[PDB]
DNA sequence: CGAAGGGTTACTTCGCGAACACATGCGAAAAAAACATTTTTTTATAGTAGCCGAAAA
DNA sequence: TTTTCGGCTACTATAAAAAAATGTTTTTTTCGTTCGCGAAGTAACCCTTCG
């Protein structure tokens, strides 16, 4: 049960509470979709003083950041071109 | 129960069950303390197996 | 249950803080002599979940390790030589 | 209970032999079970239980009838029968009705002796506490054990069966011989124990019987006078007859006082007299009041002269109560000013 | 027993009228209602005028009483002084009360702060008790039902 | 009972639930259990995660670690014991998790106050130039600008970079911030102790004072190195008179925005207090003041060298002295008239600013001087914290609990019998509000023995203050409130995933005709209003938690 | 050269067990309040506590 | 000088609506038969340091 009130009123007609929650949803859309296009190579080759992660990051140069949609479109085109037996 | 009055019961243990451990009997000491006494059906689990 | 109900009524009803501390210290003592008893005594020990595990009559030393088995019998013995030793 | 496999709803029987005693069915034989497993207001009722314990152990009653009076008092307090008494009369009345349930030997005076209360107020509260019953079935009309247990503390004899059995026989024969209907069971016990002791070869002082039997001295003599009146008492001196035939000519003296009833010094609903015609004739007028001129309307009040003498008499005699009333009003209007 | 046995209604009445008198003494009268130039560069460039009561509050009590327990020898006034500077007054050292920082809102909420105001408020203004409701019944999901949750 | 009471998440982990409940909504399925095992144990190596969680071998743990490294939710350490095997040991970082808390109301608060470059519909590029820096971590112009084909906007983006990096907000060299604060102090103390053997016979004074003063000045120049830099160099080689070099990686969100946010909190404090023309002047004064102010996190005491000795008073002496010395900030009304508000005794602006700036004193806000040239704050932020706590406890139940808490704090820790003197009611409601307050752990109890025997009948009681434990309790309470709110919002996400995703797939060009039945239109609009309500309450709850942070 | 900051060994006081079977919240001053008694008006009616005279020697 | 049997005195009980002076049971404030071994408060004495 719940007796008290810690005053979190919603003023949804204000401009800033609309725009700030829209930017929240946009930030969630950017982060939940994972990384971005080929600008993470700088993140890979930062390598301040790091032998082990300087071995880790060139392993994940070809990580699933933005090439999953193109591979999925190529697989959909190959499925529309011919039949293939695999699990979905 | 205990004694002779109610029905009766003759316990073995705390110095007596150790004798068949000194012999090395395994299935007698298991049976006469589990199966002949009380066979119960506790259900268990793997994830939080209470 | 009753002392916790009395606390739940009296604290939002409003009573004296010394009586509150006395009744709540009685709450603290009743749990302490409800489990792991015979440390306080204001047959008059009560049995909780430590006299059932203490020894020689508890669930360790006479009800679990040495338990009263079935299919037994107890009678005095007379000698007889004419039986083999088996 | 009717849980079985081959049959349904049969009887059962736990075994007597082999020290096995399982609850088994019949005519096929299935145990059909497992092995046998064998092994605020309360403070007011506590004060009432202690007071009932006191009156119970003082009045010499057994222990079960104490709990019977306790549950009777609990049911009565659940019906909200009384409040605010001194509780001696209440506990005595509850133990009296629980005690006069049973045929034991306890009358009203044994309760009226405690706390020195008059017996009539205790009986009045006993008929005030019957505003819960609407049953009132009490077997009260048998004063036979009174004779059996009064003869232990009074009329001490070497035998105490020869006097007692003939006493209760003569008393029941006299009660069936029209001498007992609301006619003092302790008194008839004293009377047909003095008569049976007179049959025995031992006499009593008349005070010794009426002392512990809680009966008056004159009333038992009136009883024995009526025994001399009814029974011829010639054969009663030596030995009573083994075949006593008593038919007719039997009455209490209330029948005599109705037989003389002074001193010389076709049912129909419409034939019954109607009572509304007497009220219908005389007028219901609050304004008409002057039709009673029969020398009484002109003789109510006298003049002013012989009235200040009456006022003088009243102020001279009934003075202290008026002074206490006026001083009590002055005491009030003193001590209600502050808070 | 001047203020001890004084419960309860005229303690509140005397509290309300001394709150009104110090709010109209240590600040001007009607410039707390609207924001159309409040108080005119307060107390005329807030220098050396800057005064307070200094026994004038007991003179205002002397202006009007009901003659039962209301002859206070500057000690029940000090008790109510302690009762007011621990809730809503600051009271820099001697007698300068400074009633403000909650007087304006819950004084001019009645017939001074009507609907259709000036500008929308910033989210979570801490010094504000007004317009906080959440349900006709509407308590379905995680609305403001969060506080302390019976730990 | 029936799990709808929400107790399986209620009376459990208050602190170790938010830090990896955020990354359930941000990172995903396997980049959350790494934080859930790292915070729950503390110090972890590489193989220890693999032997703890049975999710994968040492292949996909690398992906989570190199996804959380530049997001600075985790910091590393490469060291050996005595022999070798130079493996990377791992603490857990907190500042990246604060960035994942604050990101949206970082980007939506900075524009109206700090960055005054341009306002003629530049919101289409602020999100692209800021959110891509938070969601990636670094900034290299030769790879980041290469997505933009135009060259005319490149000079404007470079000027935005210059003016936004003038006021901090982007750590320039971006080195050494993946190292622990305690490890820096221990390493510098160890290095500054190894340099002096075979000398005069040592003492506590000579060794301790020499090693600690050298460690303080070296750690101070280390922490002040990334604060002020000159990497924006080689002006006009062929064009572009003010250009930032693109070689050095460039991180985001220095805590000067946190300093500005508590500055906005103090502006709200001054607005609800006297004046409000004091608010309209002191807002523009303090938003110019707080660029050089001392930092909230306060290094040189984050490492456990706070002991009850000369080091403890040296911290307060430093907080009094450095705040006056290192900013300077020679601020007057002639400095305020340079950045003067449009139409905000309306005429004769400068003397009015003199009188309003000189009238804002006593209490401790804007501590002045005859001929003032600065403004301190050392006894103003705890006053803000206490005042926010007291108006929250006024929001708890009635004004009476707020009166009772403030009177206990103000009459210096007094017993119970004299409380009825400074009160309204005699006994009933004061015990009611004291019971409802003693359910919280904010006003303590004190027991004294009367006959040297502990008995709860013969004892007199008084009430301790204990403010700091109450601030910690409110801090973890607000943290649990945010964690419970975002967990319920994540449940609201995951119970309605497929109908949001079906409209997300291909209905974007058909949002007008809505391409669906009107029932799920109402369902989508209702869950959108739910998400708007949750974020609108989360911003306020986040600010109320943000007051309680020191 | 002398007063002061940890640092440990030494004396003293507080927690458990002793076979293995058998058949024998309580108490104690008062306080607001819902309530009966106690009338007097008879008055029918029996007798049961207590009181002297006509009866026998 | 002794007993017994008839005259008066009269109070209990139920029923009536009548209404006043005065006494009668539950609550809310406060409290006085070992002995052996292992572990935890107060003192006696060195290592080291500043005025
Ligand atoms: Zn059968």
């Amino acid at each position: 049960e719940f007796p008290s009130i810690p005053l979190p009123i919603n003023g949804p007609i204000t401009n800033k509470e609309r725009s700030l929650a829209v930017k929240y949803i946009n930030f969630g859309k950017t982060v939940k979709d994972g990384p971005f296009y080929t600008g993470s190579m700088s993140l890979i080759i930062d390598q301040q003083e790091n032998s082990k992660s300087g071995k880790r990051k060139p392993n994940i140069i070809l990580d699933e950041d933005d090439t999953n949609d193109g591979i999925e479109r190529y697989s959909d085109k190959y499925l529309k071109k011919r039949k293939i037996g695999i699990s979905i | 129960t205990e004694g002779r009055s109610r029905d009766g019961g003759l316990r073995l243990g705390e110095m007596e069950r150790d004798c068949v451990i000194a012999y090395g009997a395994s299935q007698l000491l298991l049976e006469r303390l589990m199966i002949s006494s009380d066979a119960f059906e506790v259900d268990v689990c793997d994830k939080c197996g209470l | 249950v009753w002392t916790s109900s009395l606390i739940k009524a009296g604290l939002d009803k409003g009573i004296s803080i010394n009586n509150m501390m006395e009744h709540w210290d009685y709450l603290q003592l009743t749990v302490a002599m409800y489990i792991n008893s015979d440390s306080v005594n204001p047959v008059k020990p009560i049995r909780g979940f430590c006299q059932r595990l203490k020894g020689k009559q508890g669930r360790f030393r006479g009800n679990l390790s040495g338990k009263r088995v079935d299919f037994s019998g107890r009678t005095v013995i007379s000698p007889d030589p004419n039986l083999s030793i088996d | 209970m009717p849980v079985c496999k081959n049959c349904h709803g049969t009887e059962f029987e736990r075994d007597l032999s082999n020290a096995n005693n399982d609850l088994v069915c019949k005519a096929c034989g299935v145990v059909s079970e497992d092995n046998p497993i064998v092994s605020s207001r309360e403070a007011t009722l506590n004060n009432a239980r202690r007071k009932l314990r006191a009156v119970s152990y003082a009045l010499h009653i057994p222990e079960y009838i104490t709990d019977a009076a306790f549950q009777w008092y609990k049911l009565a307090l659940a019906n909200n029968f009384v409040q605010g008494r001194r509780s001696q009369n209440v506990i005595a009345s509850c133990l009296y009705v629980a005690c006069r349930k049973e045929k034991t030997h306890h009358m009203l005076i044994d309760f009226s002796s405690r706390l020195q209360v008059s017996v009539y107020s205790i009986g009045a509260t006993f008929l005030k506490m019957v505003k819960k019953l609407h049953i009132t079935e009490l077997p009260l009309a048998d004063p036979s054990l009174f004779i059996q247990h009064f003869a232990e503390k009074l009329d001490l004899a070497d035998k105490k069966i020869k006097v007692v059995k003939d006493a209760v026989k003569l008393a029941q024969r006299m009660s069936k011989d029209w001498m007992f209907e609301g006619r003092r069971p302790a008194g008839i016990a004293g009377a047909c124990i003095l008569l049976a002791c007179r049959m025995n070869n031992l006499r009593r002082t008349h005070t010794e019987i009426v002392a512990v039997s809680h009966v008056a001295e004159e009333t038992l003599q009136q009883r024995l006078n009526e025994f001399k009146n009814t029974k011829a008492a010639k054969l009663s001196v030596q030995k009573f007859r083994e075949n006593d035939v008593e038919d007719g000519e039997a009455r209490p003296p209330s029948f005599v006082k109705n037989r003389k009833k002074e001193r010389k010094i076709p049912r129909n609903l419409h034939l019954l007299p109607t009572t509304d015609t007497y009220l219908s004739k005389v007028s219901d007028d609050p304004d008409n009041l002057e039709d009673v001129d029969d020398e009484e309307l002109n003789a109510h009040l006298l003049n002013e002269e012989a009235s200040k003498l009456k006022e003088r008499i009243w102020i001279g005699l009934n003075a202290d109560f008026l002074l206490e009333q006026e001083s009590k009003r002055l005491k009030q209007e003193a001590d209600i000013a502050t808070g | 027993f001047t203020d001890g046995e004084l419960d309860i209604e005229f303690i509140n009445s005397l509290l309300t009228i001394v709150w009104r008198f110090i709010s109209e003494n240590t600040f001007p009268n009607g410039f707390k209602n609207f924001e159309n130039g409040p108080k005119k560069n307060v107390f005329y460039a807030p220098n050396v005028k800057n005064y307070s009561t200094t026994q004038e509050i007991l003179e205002f009590i002397t202006a009007a009483q009901v003659a039962n327990v209301e002859l206070t020898p500057s000690n029940i006034r000090s008790l109510c002084e302690v009762l007011v500077y621990d809730d809503k007054l600051e009271k820099v050292t001697h007698d300068c009360y400074r009633v403000t920082l909650e007087s304006i809102l819950q004084m001019n909420q009645g017939e001074g702060e009507p609907e259709a105001g000036n500008k929308a408020l910033e989210d979570e203004e801490e010094f504000s008790i007004f317009n906080y409701f959440k349900m006709f019944p509407a308590s379905k999901h995680d609305k403001e039902v969060v506080y302390f949750d019976e730990w | 009972v029936m799990t709808i009471s929400s107790l399986e998440q209620r009376t459990l982990n208050p602190d170790l639930f938010l830090y990896k409940e955020l990354v359930k909504a941000h990172l995903g399925e396997r980049a959350a259990s790494v934080i859930g095992m790292l915070v729950a144990l503390g110090r972890l190596s590489v193989r220890e995660l693999v032997e703890k969680i049975d999710g994968m071998d040492v292949d996909s743990v690398k992906t989570t670690l190199v996804s959380l490294t530049q997001l600075r939710c985790v910091k590393y350490l490469q060291e050996t014991a005595i022999s070798g095997k130079k493996t990377t040991y791992y603490y857990y970082n907190e500042e990246g998790i604060h960035i994942l808390l604050y990101s949206g109301l970082i980007i939506d608060e900075i524009i109206t106050q700090m960055r005054v470059n341009d306002e003629e519909e530049h919101k289409q590029l602020v999100a692209e130039i800021v959110q891509n820096v938070i969601s990636l971590g670094s900034l290299t112009v030769e790879d980041y600008l290469s997505s933009v084909t135009s060259d005319s906007m490149k000079y404007t983006i470079s000027s935005l970079f210059v003016q936004l990096c003038e006021m901090g907000y982007l750590i320039q060299i971006s080195k050494l911030h993946y190292t622990p604060i305690e490890d820096l102090w221990q390493f510098l103390y160890e290095k500054h102790y190894k340099n002096i053997p075979r000398n005069s016979p040592l003492s506590d004074l000579k060794k301790r004072s020499q090693a600690k003063m050298n460690a303080k000045t070296d750690f101070a120049k280390i922490i002040n190195k990334p604060n002020e830099l000159s990497q924006i160099l080689t002006v006009d080689p062929k064009t572009s008179l003010r250009i930032v070099k693109p070689t050095v990686s460039l991180t985001i969100n220095l805590d000067r925005f946190m300093k500005g946010r508590r500055s906005k909190q103090l502006i709200n404090l001054a607005k609800t207090r006297v004046g409000s023309v004091t608010a309209q002047v002191y807002k523009i004064a303090l938003r110019l003041t707080e660029q050089k102010s001392p930092k909230i996190r306060d290094p040189l005491t984050q490492t456990g060298l706070l002991q009850d000795l000369e080091e403890a008073k040296s911290f307060q002496d430093e907080a009094e002295l450095v705040e006056e010395k290192t900013p300077g900030l020679t601020f007057n009304a002639i400095d305020l008239a340079r950045h003067l508000p449009a139409e905000l005794h309306s005429a004769s602006l400068i003397n009015s600013h003199l009188k309003i700036l000189a009238s804002s004193n006593f209490p401790f806000l804007n501590e002045t001087k005859p001929g003032v040239y600065y403004v301190p704050y050392s006894k103003l932020m705890p006053v803000l914290k206490s005042s926010v706590y007291e108006y929250v406890i006024a929001s708890t139940l009635g004004p009476s609990a707020m009166r009772l808490s403030r009177c206990i704090r103000d009459n210096k820790l007094v017993s119970e019998k004299i409380i009825n003197s400074t009160a309204l009611m005699k006994e009933k409601d004061i015990r009611s509000t004291l019971a409802s307050l003693i359910r919280y752990n904010s006003v303590e109890i004190q027991e004294v023995p009367r006959t040297a025997d502990r008995s709860a009948s013969r004892a007199v009681f008084l009430f301790r203050c204990k403010e700091t434990h109450s601030y910690n309790f409110m801090r973890q309470n607000l943290e649990w409130n945010m964690a419970n709110l975002l967990f319920k919002k994540e449940k609201l996400k995951q119970e309605n995933s497929t109908l949001l995703k079906k409209a997300n797939r291909d209905d974007v060009k058909g949002r007008e005709n809505e391409l669906l039945l009107p029932s799920e239109l109402n369902q989508l609009k209702m869950v959108n209003e739910r998400e708007l309500n949750v974020f609108a309450r989360l911003s306020r709850l986040l600010s109320l938690w943000e007051v309680f942070q020191m």
